[PDB]
RNA sequence: UAGGAGCUAGCCGUCGAAGGUGGGACAAAUGAUUGGGGUGAAGUCGUAACAAGGUAGCCGUAUCGGAAGGUGCGGCUGGAU
RNA sequence: CGGUACCUAAUCAGAAAGCCACGGCUAACUACGUGCCAGCAGCCGCGGUAAUACGUAGGUGGCAAGCGUUAUCCGGAAUUA
RNA sequence: AUGGAGAGUUUGAUCCUGGCUCAGGAUGAACGCUGGCGGCGUGCCUAAUACAUGCAAGUCGAGCGAACGGACGAGAAGCUUGCUUCUCUGAUGUUAGCGGCGGACGGGUGAGUAACACGUGGAUAACCUACCUAUAAGACUGGGAUAACUUCGGGAAACCGGAGCUAAUACCGGAUAAUAUUUUGAACCGCAUGGUUCAAAAGUGAAAGACGGUCUUGCUGUCACUUAUAGAUGGAUCCGCGCUGCAUUAGCUAGUUGGUAAGGUAACGGCUUACCAAGGCAACGAUGCAUAGCCGACCUGAGAGGGUGAUCGGCCACACUGGAACUGAGACACGGUCCAGACUCCUACGGGAGGCAGCAGUAGGGAAUCUUCCGCAAUGGGCGAAAGCCUGACGGAGCAACGCC
RNA sequence: UAAGGAACUCGGCAAAAUGACCCCGUAACUUCGGGAGAAGGGGUGCUCUUUAGGGUUAACGCCCAGAAGAGCCGCAGUGAA
């Protein structure tokens, strides 16, 4: 279950360290979201140095929720935390040394870029 | 390291070489077996051997080595091939 | 000058440093079990006054010696001669 | 065929082969050359309580194959 | 079966640059911030001290002072009357 | 590196010289637009209807591949004992 | 010992003190009109900025399974009549590589570098030495393998995957001829620690190829092979000095203070451990901070003598950072593995690494460093008989009152 | 009660979380008393070994332990309150 007013981690090297959410865009009245989606958020802890610094508005994309998913396979993928990653109105991220695992359900997301940028993908 | 060093010297084209055979582990500029004389062996006069001719007993019996031109001029001096006569003695 | 210096390092160390557990493991396992038993004035107590002093020209011709306990380890054993 | 045999003065006590040296010598200057007293020491501990503590001795303390006294001893001489 | 002892396959503790945490230190911008001097006509003040600077007084010294200046108690000459 | 050096001499009175100023000390001349203005301006200047001096000038001065500076040490100045 | 005005050196000026632009020189030099020529010497300061790398270290079938091709003979013509389409030699050459190699140095940098880091001088009972000289053995050797040679799929990829297999100058199964090996009595020296006295038991192989004319081995000469000795050579441990300077840095330190027993350095130790005193260290400013490759180097005060590293020379340390191990005799390696790290590129995702401190220039800059300069021409050396390369060592080509002649 | 974690709300009311004991560590500011339980950490099961005791000591024994390891089990060891 993901909602706004929720603390999300990053897994890139842009200059952020932790964020939380303002919104879950989409449609009028849209509440919640999971992996494969675009959000806005703001940084309550920034990495010293880096581009993106604390107290700043940002967009981002979902990865590897603990509300993992189930596919047309009839089968399931879960994690033990969540994380986000920050973008540049282009499906192009700022930090470019992505850590940790990521899903496969974002090729459709057209972050194939990011997937090639990624470690192991699932 | 170790052959008879025809060592670079001097100002613009003043290659005033020196009789030497550098150490088995040192460079052309470094330490040596022993410096044996002050002459350019490529002198326009001749090989022109002026060395410590009495030192043929030490560096030839331990370590030193000529190269293809001065083994001749040393034993028409009575050193290099003549040290073979000394070893036979 | 980038070359293949990295690929045969292992197999030349397997012709030398693994021969140093082919001929040497007779010492490596001995220091734990076999020589540890031949010591202690045991059933085979100190039989190298004559064993080594016959075999070390013959076949027992090892080359890992140094000093300053009585040897590195063992060469001081022709005491009874 | 000879080595360091200086003279000094013992200080402290314990097992294992004293002599805990304190040599006195001179050191001087450039423009005016005032050669004047200074010292240098080498600590160790008592011989067998043979080295009397406070002993202006011909000093050194034998070659080290363990860990308390430094180098080539000569002979204990005089008490101070 | 090396199975005994063994090392790799397995377990009991080590540091390791690394890695990231934490409080101080230095800074640098400086903050609708902020103290010392100088500086550039000194318009601010009398030429305040230098002719007892118009009244010799002074030195430590309560004292207030936008600024030349002033009043209290212990040593003094660095003074014309 | 050299059909270049050595050489014929081919060659002809030929094919090769600027400084602050023209200021007392700056030796470079007095002048004008110059009237403490412009501005050259090193110790210091000049300049106010008689500028030598600002600007300019033909020469022009101290040496010449010459002309003045910039960071270092010291002469200067043992003004570092 | 040979140097030496200050244009001046305050006030009303007379005078003392004072410090003082400046004018002279040189400088890694450099800033503001190019000339007769030439010549010197030199060389990224900023830019130890990232570094692209090119190229940056290569030498030996004169080691052999030699594979390959292939010399040479080269059946038979395969007949628009000239092949080794054949016999065996299959030499020489990448040799398939297996092996002897170095590669830290010719090359670079001074990052760092508190103490012999070096300058610079000692004592050493603190000795070992692929490449090396000389006196003593021959050129006895396991060849399992081993690429030789074959076999099994994958992904663009990185680069792997399973199955077997010959030679060597590889090395290795078994005996050997050189202080070999450390004990019985054998000496004293620097007490510790050396001194070989004893008798050598103990060293023990091999590398034979290319092989000269021949004796095809003498010594297998070569240039590659096994065994004591020393030694060149280098490094090698123990003391003084600069081995640090500096309290608006002071009280410093706790197996501590570095012998005995176990361990280990060619040597030797608290290097760890069972014992030793709180001791030891001290305003010798220890502690700690700052700093450090070190000397000459130059200029130069009258002499006194000194500050002097850019260069330039010598002597340390580091070579993408770091960490473990391997190692070449020694390596943490200018052009070695695993790596973290870091980014770089690639990605077809399956993962792989790269890797400027050789020397040029690339972005850059500057006042400054030439020119992604020339070639090994010569000399140089590492491996290699012979011969070869590295050359970005070397020498040179341009640069220039930086300074002149 | 998943998951998220004060967005609810006038307002974290409420509830939630804390706690026991042991050990280590606890700043600021101070009317010097304190603050301070500051904070912040870490720990507790069972068995065999003595360690050697608190002695339960009569003494190892009796339990707690001197409190030392070594071991057994589970998601879980002031397992409740």
């Amino acid at each position: 279950m993901i909602q706004q007013e929720t603390r999300l981690k990053v897994a890139d090297n842009s200059g952020a360290r932790e964020v939380l959410t303002i919104k879950v865009l989409g449609g009028s009245g849209r509440k919640t979201a999971n992996i494969g989606d675009v959000i806005v958020c703001t940084v309550k802890n920034a990495t010293p140095g880096g581009v993106v610094k604390k107290g700043d508005v940002v967009k981002a994309v979902i990865v590897r929720t603990k509300s993992g998913v189930r596919r047309n396979d009839g089968s399931y993928i879960k994690f033990d935390e969540n994380a986000c990653v920050i973008i540049r109105d282009d499906k192009g991220p700022r930090g470019t040394r992505i850590f940790g695992p990521v899903a496969r359900e974002l090729r459709e997301g057209n972050f194939m870029k990011i997937v090639s940028l990624a470690p192991e993908v699932l | 390291a170790v052959k008879i060093r025809l060592t670079r010297l001097g100002s613009k084209r003043n290659p005033f070489y020196r009789i030497v055979v550098a150490d088995a582990r040192s460079p052309r500029d470094g330490r040596i077996i022993e410096q044996i004389g002050t002459y350019n062996p490529t002198s326009a006069n001749a090989p022109e051997i002026k060395v410590d001719e009495a030192l043929a007993l030490k560096w030839l019996n331990d370590g030193a080595k000529p190269t293809d031109t001065v083994h001749n001029i040393l034993s028409k001096e009575g050193i290099m091939k003549k040290f073979d006569e000394q070893k036979k003695a | 000058a980038n070359i293949k210096s990295a690929i045969k390092r292992v197999k030349t160390t397997e012709k030398a440093e693994a021969r140093n557990i082919s001929q040497k493991s007779a010492m490596r396992t001995a220091v734990k079990n076999a020589k540890t038993a031949v010591s202690n004035n045991a059933d085979n107590k100190n039989e190298l006054v004559s064993l080594a002093v016959k075999l070390v020209d013959k076949a027992a011709q090892s080359n890992l010696i140094h000093s300053n306990k009585a040897d590195r380890i063992k060469s001081q054993l022709m005491t009874a001669n | 065929n000879d080595r360091k045999v200086y003279v000094g003065k013992v200080v402290s006590d314990k097992m294992d082969k004293t002599i805990t040296v304190l040599v006195e010598t001179y050191k001087t200057h450039k423009l005016y050359g005032k050669r004047v007293k200074y010292s240098k020491k080498y600590k160790t501990h008592d011989e067998n309580n043979s080295a009397k503590l406070g002993d202006i001795v011909k000093i050194q303390e034998t070659r080290p194959l363990s860990a308390t006294k430094r180098f080539r001893l000569v002979e204990i001489v005089e008490e101070s």
